[PDB]
RNA sequence: CCGAUAGUGAACCAGUACCGUGAGGGAAAGGUGAAAAGCACCCCGGAAGGGGAGUGAAACAGUUCCUGAAACCGUGUGCCUA
RNA sequence: GUAUGAGUAGCGAAAGAAGGGUGAGAAUCCCUUCCACCGAAUAUCUAAGGUUUCCUGAGGAAGGCUCGUCCGCUCAGGGUU
């Protein structure tokens, strides 16, 4: 039955796209409990799409990844984007691993509002 | 002689009813366990009580030469202090009172 | 009245010190003194040749030192520029 | 929705000012009474 | 929708008998040697399951 | 005759603060100690605030500071109570 | 002056997320990227009115319906030709 996160349908999809892309780029982010428990599934499905490695799969993933620059390489300055990293770095790492590309580690309550914070990373 | 020591924090901006709900957890317990309890209780009165407790332990060790490992919390209570009177504008041109309350926190440690 | 009466004291700040290099000198003058009187007070005190004078009127600031409220003195600031061929006013020695 | 006090300097000085008080017998009576009570501000 | 009679002290305390808050569920990290929350990453030695993170 | 809710509205920077467009209305607020000798120095804390040490006749007189009642808020315990 | 109602109503239209920094302490302060809102205005001038609220350096008692290392708040200096 998935999970509404205190925000409307269009707002919820925008939040999920932001966190999923932030996890691909930095590979280790700190969020609340339910929010991480929700982005887990979308990141893992996205990594499966990267595992497929097709052009159709690339378009499917591109309909979800935010268009932002990970870092710039001197090939001549040419930036690399999040989709390129997903299909060139992250996906080949787990070629031999079937499922479970993420883990969740609990931290403790936030000071301002007592929210239970966790750290979610892709290993 | 002088087997106990105490520390007081006077006129702390925290309502007494909100500190007398955390200070009831650490009464009659070891100082290590009490510090651990105050560390993992996510209320707003925990840091203040923890600071007072550590000050009491410090001046028990320094002035009176007792052992940290052999201390328990005998007494701990919260007493009232002066209140600041403020107002909040309600509807139809009338205001209602607001009480910003303070409190006095006291903790006493001693040998078992 | 007397030339030394309508010129009170120099103004020593960061802005005035900055503009001293441009032959501009900032002074404090009487509140009833027109800029012509200022131009004739200076040049008579310092023996220079004034080119132009600008004046500025400042209000009093509301101060407080505990239950007591009041205003500082109102000022009248003047900037005097000497001509290129005149001498220079020393200010700080 | 607009309220009863719409401020203006000139109107205040023309209606409640010192010269307006001093221009009338009864204004001078008001000024004398305010002086008698010892008030800090006249008019 | 307004109190008919004021509440005594006995009844007030009787109602407040349940307004306490519970004790945390903590024990001691094997590596740290001091207290931490179960199923949580201890903040002193920065380790969980005997592995640093 | 009064002795700080009294006696002038005002024992204190009072026709002040505040209220009103204006005429006008109009408060609250006294006391460390004989003498600042107003707490050097050490410890906990970012600080506030405390515990020692010292001055003092007294600090349970520590910059609303002589005395400190009642409501009201707590901590401990002898007897009783589902 | 202090209680009961009671840790109850309320916290005053609205989209945020993550990564760095500072700091005793960060959902709330600074920087970056992405996202979202207004656009005959939620943009740019200028009267009335207010009267220092403007700038820089310090600060966190009170004020800010939470927090605050921040501020139209406190302190000290400046600023209107
Ligand atoms: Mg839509
Ligand atoms: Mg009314
Ligand atoms: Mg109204
Ligand atoms: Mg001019
Ligand atoms: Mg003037
Ligand atoms: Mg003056
Ligand atoms: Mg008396
Ligand atoms: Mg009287
Ligand atoms: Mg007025
Ligand atoms: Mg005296
Ligand atoms: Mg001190
Ligand atoms: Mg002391
Ligand atoms: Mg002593
Ligand atoms: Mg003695
Ligand atoms: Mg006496
Ligand atoms: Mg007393
Ligand atoms: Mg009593
Ligand atoms: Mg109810
Ligand atoms: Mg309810
Ligand atoms: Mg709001
Ligand atoms: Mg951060
Ligand atoms: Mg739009
Ligand atoms: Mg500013
Ligand atoms: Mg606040
Ligand atoms: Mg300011
Ligand atoms: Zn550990």
């Amino acid at each position: 039955g998935y999970r509404k996160l205190g925000r409307t349908s269009s707002q919820r999809k925008a939040l999920l796209r932001d966190l999923a892309t932030d996890l691909i780029v930095h590979e280790r982010i700190e969020t609340t409990e339910a929010r991480a428990k929700e982005i887990r599934k979308v990141v893992e499905k996205l990594i499966t799409s990267g595992k497929k490695g097709d052009l159709h799969a690339r378009r499917q993933a591109a309909a979800f990844i935010r268009h932002e620059v990970v870092e710039v390489v001197q090939v001549k300055n040419r930036p690399v984007y999040a989709l390129q990293k997903l299909f060139d770095d992250v996906a080949p790492r787990y070629a031999e691993r079937q499922g479970g590309y993420t883990r969740i580690l609990k931290k403790g309550p936030r000071r301002g509002d007592g929210a239970p914070m966790v750290i979610i990373e892709l290993v | 002689e002088v087997t106990s020591a105490k520390a007081v924090a006077k006129t702390v901006r925290i309502a007494p009813r909100k500190a007398r709900i955390v200070i009831d957890l650490i009464r009659g317990k070891q100082v290590g366990e009490a510090i651990a309890i105050l560390k993992y209780t996510p209320r707003s009165a925990s840091p203040i009580i923890e600071k007072v407790l550590k000050s009491a332990i410090a001046n028990a060790e320094h002035n009176y030469d007792l052992d940290i490992n052999n201390l328990v919390v005998e007494e701990a209570f919260v007493d009232e202090g002066p209140t600041l009177k403020r107002f909040r504008p309600r509807a139809q041109g009338r205001a209602s009172a607001i009480n910003k309350r303070t409190s006095h926190i006291t903790v006493v440690v001693s040998e078992v | 009245m007397d030339a030394r009466d309508i010129i009170k004291r120099p103004v020593v700040t960061e802005e005035s010190t900055s503009i001293l290099d441009d032959k501009k000198y900032t002074f404090e003058v009487d509140t009833r003194a027109t800029k012509t009187q200022v131009k004739y007070a200076i040049e008579e005190i310092f023996d220079v040749k004034v080119a132009k004078v600008n004046v500025m009127n400042y209000k009093g600031k509301l101060k407080r030192m505990g239950r007591y409220a009041g205003y500082t003195n109102k000022r009248r600031k003047a900037i005097v520029t000497v001509t290129a061929d005149s001498k220079e006013i020393q200010f700080f020695e | 929705m607009k309220r009863t006090y719409q401020p203006s300097k000139r109107k205040r000085k023309k209606v409640h000012g010192f010269r307006t008080r001093m221009s009338t017998k009864n204004g001078r009576r008001v000024l004398a009474s305010r002086r008698r009570k010892g008030r800090k501000v006249l008019s | 929708a307004v109190p008919f009679r004021r509440t005594s002290k006995a009844k007030k305390r009787k109602r407040r008998t349940h307004v306490k808050l519970q004790l945390p569920g903590m024990n001691e990290c094997s590596n740290c040697g001091e207290y931490r929350l179960s199923h949580h990453v201890c903040p002193e030695c920065g380790q969980y399951d005997g592995k640093d993170v």
